[PDB]
């Protein structure tokens, strides 16, 4: 499922900006 | 048509009153923009309590003002590290913006000062924690809950864009919940005051509009795309475009095929398809009707915009408050020493701070 893919993505924590 | 006489006159009048408000707000902003405040406190006026998190190019500490006992959130920026990151101008600009703007959902800058080593931005302490925390804790927000927060961002962007400010880092991590359950937008480290087009690749991958990723220039409509991402994430619990690595996220964004959870209402899906719209001649917030295409959308039909602005709507979630200086609504972070060198660093570069 999309939610399971989200969990597996490694990007469930705080996300840094880029510059 | 969709409105009878009374409803049409009321909406027309409301939209004209927004114009009047924004004209006055611009006058007030420009006065402070042109003559910024400076050096309004010093470090030994504060007790350092606990690290609350990070912000762009620095770390944010809960502090207590010794003379009053009032608590604040102080962002500490190491001048040498800022220089190395090539972020001198963005740190100066963040402070300049924060001291010049004034809106109920924008975090206020209470003091600022600098010393030999660091810059200090002493902001209001917003004690309810990040929207990010609450969202990850409960999974997803109901559509009414998401809508309450979204309405505050719509009004805040309407305000900022009238000042020619583009925000460029909307995400739940940057939105703090205050004691009344309303939102406070933080971190203007990527904002820019510009009247037309700009080109910088900056922001957070999941929230970038396609035209930021691509070499073409872009305008304030990137913030309305980002609102679409935020509303989607609030209501779904995850963002519309994600992947293991930013490069793959960018591919999905510019491909642009959004899919929705089956629990999303039809009104929500319609709004999101019009915000997460690659075509700038079609994206809401970028058309002849401006912000009114968003504010008048069916998904916001129950939103009393003035009552949100006046903070008279009951919030869906009131954070728990133990006592003054309680950080129970925050993650724990590494505690980094504040060191102040005997020698002034980067003085000329940060003169304006
Ligand atoms: N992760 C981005 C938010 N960082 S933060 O440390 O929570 C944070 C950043 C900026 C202002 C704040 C005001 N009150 C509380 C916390 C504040």
């Amino acid at each position: 499922t999309t939610y399971a893919d989200f969990i597996a993505s490694g990007r469930t924590g705080r996300r840094n900006a880029i510059h | 048509g969709h409105m009878g006489n009374a409803a049409a006159a009321k909406k027309g009048s409301e939209q004209e009153s927004v114009k009047e408000f924004l004209a006055k707000a611009k006058e007030e902003f420009l006065k402070k923009w042109e003559s910024p405040s400076q050096n309004t406190a010093q470090l030994d006026h504060f007790d350092r309590i606990k690290t609350l998190g990070t912000g762009s190019f620095g770390r944010v500490m809960l502090v207590k003002h010794k003379e009053t006992g009032n608590h604040y959130a102080m962002k500490i920026l190491d001048k040498q590290k800022v220089v190395k990151l090539k972020q001198i101008e963005h740190t100066l600009n963040e402070k300049r913006i924060l001291q010049a703007v004034n809106f109920p959902f924008l975090v206020k800058l209470e003091f600022s000062f600098k010393d030999n080593s660091n810059l200090y931005m002493v902001m209001e302490y917003v004690p309810g924690g990040e929207m990010f925390s609450h969202l990850r804790r409960i999974g997803r927000f109901s559509e009414p809950h998401a809508r309450f927060y979204a309405a505050q961002i719509v009004l805040t962007f309407e305000y900022l864009h009238s000042l020619d400010l583009i925000y460029r880092d909307l995400k739940p991590e940057n939105l703090l919940i205050d004691q009344q359950g309303y939102i406070q937008v933080t971190d203007f480290g990527f904002a820019k005051r510009v009247k037309g087009r700009t080109w910088t690749l900056c922001g957070t991958p999941e929230y970038l509009a396609p035209e930021i990723i691509l070499s073409k220039g872009y305008n304030k409509a990137v913030d309305w795309w980002a609102l679409g991402v935020l509303i989607y994430e609030m209501a779904a619990g995850y963002p519309p475009f994600f992947a293991d690595q930013p490069i793959q996220i960018y591919e999905k964004i510019v491909s642009g095929k959004v899919r929705f959870p089956s629990h999303f209402s039809s009104d929500l899906k319609d709004l999101l398809r019009n915000l997460l719209q690659v075509d700038l001649t079609k994206r809401f917030g970028n058309l002849k009707n401006g912000v009114n295409d968003i504010k008048n959308h069916k998904w916001f039909a129950t939103t009393d915009w003035i009552a949100i602005y006046q903070r008279k709507v009951e919030a869906p979630f009131i954070p728990k408050f133990k006592g003054p200086g309680d950080t129970s609504n925050f993650d724990d972070y590494e505690e980094e020493e504040i060191r102040v060198s005997i020698n002034e660093k980067c003085g000329k570069e940060f003169t304006e701070f």
